[PDB]
């Protein structure tokens, strides 16, 4: 969930695994729009609100439109209606738009970012400073540290 | 040459120590916030302030804010709902809310469901604890008349 501390998430997490380990390619921040089942993959249908990097999708933009996939088999769940932060490596599909697809799988980060209310909440106020901290490092100067 | 710094007035809910008739070049002053609030510079939080008057009669740092602490949204819970008994959805510092579980189904235990937001930014209980109720099911209660 929003803000969510792993047990072994050291401070400046959401750089290393943007930067180190996995190494992402792509970095968007998506609202769910629609779930769609297909045969043994579960599909979402959502739209791009802001850009961090990319690399195979090319004038990947605000309002563009892309599809994430991930198999039934795992416990993930993307809600419509809400906003995530998506980063990991880019598949080797494409819609039938002729935009490029991709899966969720263990080299990829999603989470949901916090509402308005939670952010300003005292105890999240400072994780929630750490993320804006990181989208903007990482969508201004990417990984040339 | 040398001159006063700006006199610095407290800002509101705040207190200065230490307390001079006029702040000259290396003197300094700590803010300390009345109990139930936080400092904050911008939306980002400070764990203390501390600012000295430098050369030109300059300080190091811009005045801060003593925000009233904010305990956030209330952790839902399982059958049952919440209800703001101060206000239409205020989570900050002293207000009170009441958990109830859904009536005639289930009833509560461990507490009586009254929490208030408490200095630390956690819902604490009337008992003083920070963690949920839980809601028990009613058996029985049938239709037959």
């Amino acid at each position: 969930r929003a803000l969510e501390r792993g047990l072994q998430d050291e401070d400046g997490y959401r750089m290393k695994f943007a930067c180190y380990y996995p190494r992402v390619e792509y970095g968007f921040q998506v609202k769910v729009l629609r779930e769609d089942s297909r045969a043994a993959f579960r599909l979402f249908e959502t739209k791009i609100t802001q850009v961090l990097h990319f690399t195979k999708d090319v004038k990947a933009a605000a309002n563009q439109m892309r599809n994430f996939l991930v198999r039934a088999s795992c416990r993930l769940r993307l809600e419509p209606g809400k906003e995530y932060l998506i980063m990991g490596l880019d598949g080797a599909t494409y819609d039938l738009e002729g935009h490029p697809q991709y899966l969720l799988d263990s080299n990829s980060w999603i989470e949901e970012m916090p509402s308005e209310r939670l952010c300003r909440s005292t105890r999240q106020r400072a994780a929630c400073a750490q993320l804006n901290d990181f989208l903007q490092e990482y969508g201004t100067q990417g990984c040339q540290v | 040459t040398a001159h006063a710094c700006p006199y610095p007035m407290a800002p509101p809910n705040g207190h200065v120590s230490p307390v001079q008739a006029k702040y000259i070049l290396k003197d300094s002053f700590s803010i300390f916030c009345e109990t139930g609030y936080e400092l904050l510079q911008g939306h980002l939080p400070l764990k203390s302030f501390t600012a000295v008057c430098q050369k030109d009669g300059s300080w190091d740092r811009p005045m801060p804010a003593c925000s009233i602490v904010d305990c956030g949204p209330p952790d839902d819970l399982p059958s049952g709902r919440v209800e703001y008994i101060t206000g239409p959805g205020v989570t900050t510092y002293k207000a009170v809310i009441q958990y109830s579980c859904e009536e005639t189904f289930y009833t509560m235990k461990v507490n009586d469901g009254k929490y208030v937001c408490e200095a630390d930014g956690f819902w604490t209980s009337s008992k003083g604890e920070k963690s949920l109720p839980v809601c028990e099911p009613v058996c029985g209660l049938s239709a037959r008349t």
